[PDB]
């Protein structure tokens, strides 16, 4: 997966 | 609400105690009590809320993808059948998270969003709505999937919109609102191109504002650019 | 029950499920749904029934210890007073657990114990209520203190005796239950002396006897008696 | 912590 924040 | 009892402070206080302990349900009953206080959040309070569901959601995610492929091999050509077991607990997990994403929208609601009124505040809450209406997009297969989806995107909009015009491009908030967009872009949109285009236009006008920061500042920003070049390079 | 509606054979399959998803909780619920259907538990249902609590406890000891830690802190010499929230926190904890381990133990008593004749199901289950009156007595600090360590005791030298008579020095269940035994010692019963001779006996034991067995049964032993080599390095 | 299973 993609990272996000 | 069974916070309604304790003290504001205190219910920060156990926020953080919770997340030293990892025990990122208690962290999230307590900031969701500190909330329904109705006062503002402090710039620390709004981390201390988005960490403890970004944790509790997270492992609900995780849990939803593994079942989601147990069920998805289970409907392939040679399987045997197992019963309606495997469908039945994905929807239960299903059904918790989209709870949870319920709960985080409706503090967005009511009425976190309505009283923010500067640029850190606003944008983070957006962000936080967009998010969240990724996640029941992420699970979404119904009537009203498209109007989640467009939930998700109207919610990152405003938030960008708010970003370019009063944060400076390094900022941490704008930088991780750009991320998450642009993870919405490739993986909720379908429109890679615009993933792509997003995280490169925002790595690169960070970069060319690096040289105005402090080194603190420098080694926040730098994070979440990297998590940027992370995806661009996932992605080409 | 809540799962009292659910197929005994759709609740192992849901806690199959839960475990890989890593949804402990969930697979603990299952199980105990399972073990109220009244039939007895196959050996492969009892690992299950055990993993889960195992898990579902690890985490709850874990967090209670990083919280008693910050509390003793917070009772030192020139600690600023934070007021009554840490106490309060890690009591929650602390009664949280206290719940899991007596619905383990209520299991057990009712009626798991009662209707195991062999050995294998047997010293299972008393190695299991040694253990959950073990993680009672890491909390306890009343009037029954002294007899919660004597009911871990009571029941792992009930498993003890019947281990020694009815398997072989290698068995997995005999290991594990002399690995936990000898923790007791060491842990609750501040008798490390008793603690270091169990485990080096146990491991001298099980290696005579491994020339007696397959690849695979040995694979099995050996990891176990590892985890008495490790403690023993610790403790020596 | 010491080694249980
Ligand atoms: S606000 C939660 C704490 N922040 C500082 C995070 O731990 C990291 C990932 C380091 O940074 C950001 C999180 C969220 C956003 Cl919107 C921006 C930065
Ligand atoms: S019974 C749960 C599965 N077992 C095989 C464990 O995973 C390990 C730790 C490998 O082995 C044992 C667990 C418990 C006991 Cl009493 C003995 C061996
Ligand atoms: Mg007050
Ligand atoms: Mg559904
Ligand atoms: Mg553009
Ligand atoms: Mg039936
Ligand atoms: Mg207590
Ligand atoms: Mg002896």
């Amino acid at each position: 997966f993609p990272a996000t924040v | 609400g069974a916070m309604g009892s304790m003290e504001r402070a205190s219910l920060i206080q156990k926020a953080k105690l919770a997340e030293q302990a990892e025990r990122y349900e208690d962290m999230a009953a307590f900031m969701k009590g500190a909330v329904e206080k109705g006062e503002e959040l402090s710039n620390e309070e709004r981390c201390l809320l988005s960490v403890a569901y970004k944790n509790v959601v997270g492992g609900q995610r995780a849990a939803w993808r593994v079942l989601s492929s147990i069920e998805q091999k289970s409907n392939e050509e040679g399987s045997e059948e197992k019963g309606p077991e495997v469908r039945e607990y994905r929807e239960k997990v299903e059904t918790e998270l989209q709870g949870v994403c319920d709960t985080v929208l409706g503090l967005l609601d009511s009425h976190l969003i309505k009283e923010a009124g500067d640029a850190e505040s606003r944008v983070f809450y957006l962000k936080m709505k967009g998010d969240y209406y990724r996640y029941l997009a992420e699970v979404a297969t119904g009537d009203d999937k498209k109007r989640i989806i467009d939930s998700a995107r109207s919610a990152y909009q405003e938030a960008m919109d708010i970003s370019k015009k009063e944060m400076p491009p390094t900022n941490p908030i704008r930088l991780g609102l750009a991320l998450n967009f642009s993870v919405f872009h490739y993986e909720i949109a379908n429109s890679p191109e615009e993933a792509i285009s997003l995280a490169k236009t925002t790595f690169d006008e960070a970069m060319a504002d690096l040289h105005t920061l402090s080194e603190d500042s420098y080694k926040d920003s730098t994070l979440i650019m990297q998590l940027l070049r992370d995806n661009l390079t996932l992605w080409t």
